[PDB]
């Protein structure tokens, strides 16, 4: 019965990493494009 | 705590107008045009009875082929911007040692390119310009920075005419009266176009080496410029926008400063006060160099040369180019800065503190990565140098490296180099960089995860 | 007192690590890529002749070797009785020679049910199986036996077996006129028979701009299944020293290296005798010992290379023979084999004075109190990884070219856990048992076995630092 309560309280955190991994990749691509492309 | 919003606020301001600022720059016919001008040349083959084009050039009348056929073909359809420019450069004979041994075989030698055994000496058939030395200040250049060697601006030179009547006579004398003879180490092909309908003109400058061990190695650069089209349809609002943004780092500017003089003694002592410094300095900067650079192209929008000189537009490439990457570091500095405003969240303040509190363990950690890394990139430099063209120099064994760790390894000719000590190797590499090397990373920042959490815990809970 | 100690270790070790570093940089350089790949692409790429498209690559048959006999070899080696310069500077040093090894008929013993159908067998390639009577218009050197020792020869190593050094040869021409004669002559009477098993090609150019010889190999195997394997081999050896400042500025660096190498034994000797049979525990004294050893290697390795060159020196007045140049490049390349090794070694020592520090000691500290527990568990790794590739090599070990052999298995497996598989070739193998052990192998790997040196390096960490945090606060 912990599988799904530990997969339940911990979304939250990973969450906001996908928000953040999102926001650093956005920052990344636009530095990619119009440095040499 | 109201300040935090107007932050915010302004922040946002900011973003949207640098958002549209940093669109702008992104026409599709500035590509386009170098990509279609990439093809024109560099890839139609010879004349006829050959496939091979510039990209594959194999010898030396393979290179005058191409001079006398698809050059003389793709610059003149059935504007130029002036006059193209051919230049060459070669070394002097006897430049180098034969060995005693082997004499009465080997005449002349010629050493590999450098300044110190360039010769300055005249030719044969002597009337024309391409064939005495003109000392580099007198060419108006300054260096290319090539794939063998660094060559000077100094050389043979000959300016081309306009038509196919004036222009392939003289290339056509070039090849009777023999000028690519043994000695010659480069051939420069320089010009700039403007056949644009946009203003969106670009320049070109093409490279023949010839290595002293036979062969040909070529190389190119394209480079378009910017001008000022300036109409009502989107260009005023780019220009309200460029003045505003100008607005903005001045208000920001005046801002810091102040805080900086009136209070706190010191503002360099967290990592949002060290950052949007560097973001106002770079932005004064690109101000500068993008005025200047307006400036620069002003003048010059003449397209009057009546093919009596040849422009020289290299010093405007540079500058846009050092305005392209500083503008680029800009953006991507502006965008980072926007983890200060959702720092202070519920969840995304339990892993910034622990991000920030583990970055001396991860700088450690970082070193003694890359001292291994570099030392299996100097190994495999050394093992795999001559053979495999991916390990072909320091700076490519880097990049493979990088490339195995993506799961993109070849190992079709790492192994059929070296049977031995090529999967060893390989082997090696994945294990001590895959399974010990990278478990070091998640190591030290689950232990910082976990003593932040508990610390949280019983602070917060406990009172 | 201590500081002084470690300055001393130090400096020492910095003046070694430029000095090896300078020989490195010395001994590999961009203008020795190019002139390799340049040989390599004018033999190994241009078509046999005008109208097939087949190279020296993709040879298929023992008439495609005829065809590439009297065609691209030609055409890339004589490039127009003067002196033949390869690209108008490298220099052809006096002639090919062409050589065959071959194995004698009955070799093998047919089985007495059809032995009235087939006439003769000729074995795979051996030793104790080589032909050794003359065959054919027994005239010259091309159809007698000739043995290693009056060849001066040595073994090779190709993909198949591992050939002498004796065979049929043949020096050609210094002209192309009488080298297609001589060819021509060859194919008519005919030379490759059923009973040939490879066939070498070798020579040397020189290009004097940039002082560096090039040796050039060409192999063909045809194997007793009928086909052909071919390979090949350009070296680039440097035998003329010492015509530049740069060559004695280096012949200064090795003396000095000699000099280092023989400090440092001297100091292995002085520490040894003090702690004995317990000096060998640091894992930085276990070390030292493999640099030295490795040093040594490769210094006589170096003198018994530089000091025998007596096959220049005969070529020198003779410039009408075949010059044999492959001792001199089997050494060189072992040499440099030798000096990566060392140096790569040399490079990792860094860490014994590098980790000095806070932050820097906690991962050392980490690194030292889980190695045991690391080698513990790649055993069982390790004997999982074997069980699986014996059982591909079992399946798949006909017809996938990837599990062909042993090593070929075990290096497919390391690849497939980056990422890099077919699997359209696997699964029509075998459809069944093929798609089980890649559905197992990645489970059993991905999820279950390589989540292990993860958990064991994240504890041991944790317990380092906590060890040192207590030990260090409640002081
Ligand atoms: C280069 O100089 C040497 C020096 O004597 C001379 O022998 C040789 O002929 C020269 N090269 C040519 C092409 O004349
Ligand atoms: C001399 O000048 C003419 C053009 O006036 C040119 O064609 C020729 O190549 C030059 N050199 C000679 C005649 O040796
Ligand atoms: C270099 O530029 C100057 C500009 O004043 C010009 O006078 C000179 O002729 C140029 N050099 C050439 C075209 O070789
Ligand atoms: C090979 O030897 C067998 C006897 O062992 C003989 O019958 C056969 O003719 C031989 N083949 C050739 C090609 O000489
Ligand atoms: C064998 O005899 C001589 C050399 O001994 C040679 O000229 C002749 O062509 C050879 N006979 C052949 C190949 O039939
Ligand atoms: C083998 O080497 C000796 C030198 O000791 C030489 O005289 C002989 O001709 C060589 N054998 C050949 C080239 O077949």
């Amino acid at each position: 019965s912990v599988f799904g309560k530990t997969l339940c309280r911990a979304l939250p955190e990973l969450l906001g990493v996908t928000l953040g991994l999102v926001v650093l990749g956005v920052a990344y691509a636009q530095l990619a494009i119009l440095l040499v492309s | 705590l109201k300040s935090v919003l107007r932050e915010l606020v302004t922040y946002l301001l900011f973003l949207i107008v640098l958002c549209i600022l940093t669109y702008g720059m992104m026409s599709s016919n500035v590509y386009y045009y170098t990509r279609m001008m990439s093809q024109l040349f560099l890839d139609t083959p010879v004349s006829k009875t050959e496939k091979t084009n510039f990209k594959t050039l194999s010898s030396m009348e393979d290179f005058w082929k191409f001079t006398e056929g698809s050059l003389l073909d793709g610059l003149y359809w059935k504007l130029l911007l002036g006059v193209p420019r051919i230049r060459q450069l070669r070394v002097r004979n006897g430049s180098c040692s034969i060995p005693q041994d082997l004499r009465d075989e080997i005449k002349e030698c010629y050493d590999v390119y450098s300044v110190s055994s360039e010769d300055r000496a005249p030719f044969g058939p002597r009337n024309g310009t391409a064939w005495i030395y003109t000392s580099e200040k007198d060419l108006n250049g300054s260096s290319h920075w090539g794939i063998i060697a660094t060559y000077s601006g100094a050389g043979y030179y000959l300016d081309l005419s306009r038509t196919r009547e004036e222009t392939a006579a003289q290339v056509a004398s070039l090849k009777k009266n023999v000028w690519l003879d043994r000695g010659t180490r480069a051939t420069f092909i320089d010009f700039s176009v403007y056949n644009a309908n946009i203003n969106l003109f670009c320049v070109v400058r093409l490279l023949v080496e010839f290595p002293a061990t036979g062969g040909v190695i070529p190389s190119w650069q394209f480079q378009p410029l910017k001008l000022i089209r300036y109409v009502t349809t989107f260009d005023f609002f780019l220009a309200a926008c460029e003045i505003i943004f100008c607005f903005f780092i001045f208000y920001y500017v005046v801002e810091e400063i102040l805080e900086i003089r009136i209070h706190k003694l010191h503002y360099f002592r967290s990592f949002w006060n060290c950052l949007d410094v560097v973001i106002v300095v770079l932005s004064v900067v690109a101000i500068g160099i993008n005025i200047y650079r307006t400036s620069n192209v002003e003048v010059l929008l003449q397209f009057l040369e009546d093919q009596n000189t040849f422009p020289n537009f290299e010093h405007l490439a540079y500058w846009q180019i050092q305005f392209n990457n500083i503008a680029a570091v800009t953006v991507f500095f502006v965008w980072i800065k926007l983890f200060k405003f959702i720092n202070f969240n519920r969840t995304m303040s339990q892993l910034s503190t622990t991000m920030s509190r583990c970055a001396k363990d991860l700088f450690g950690f970082a070193i003694m990565f890359f001292i291994i890394f570099l030392a299996y990139a100097q190994l495999a430099y050394l093992v795999f140098g001559t053979q495999v063209d991916d390990f072909s120099t320091f700076q490519e064994c880097i990049f493979t490296q990088f490339r195995i760790i993506l799961g993109d390894i070849n190992f079709a000719e790492i192994e059929e180099a070296n049977r031995v000590l090529g999967p060893i190797y390989f082997t090696t590499f994945v294990f001590f960089m895959f399974f010990i090397l990278l478990n070091m990373f998640l190591a030290i920042i689950n232990d910082t995860y976990s003593e932040v959490k508990s610390d949280l815990a019983q602070q917060k809970a406990e009172m």
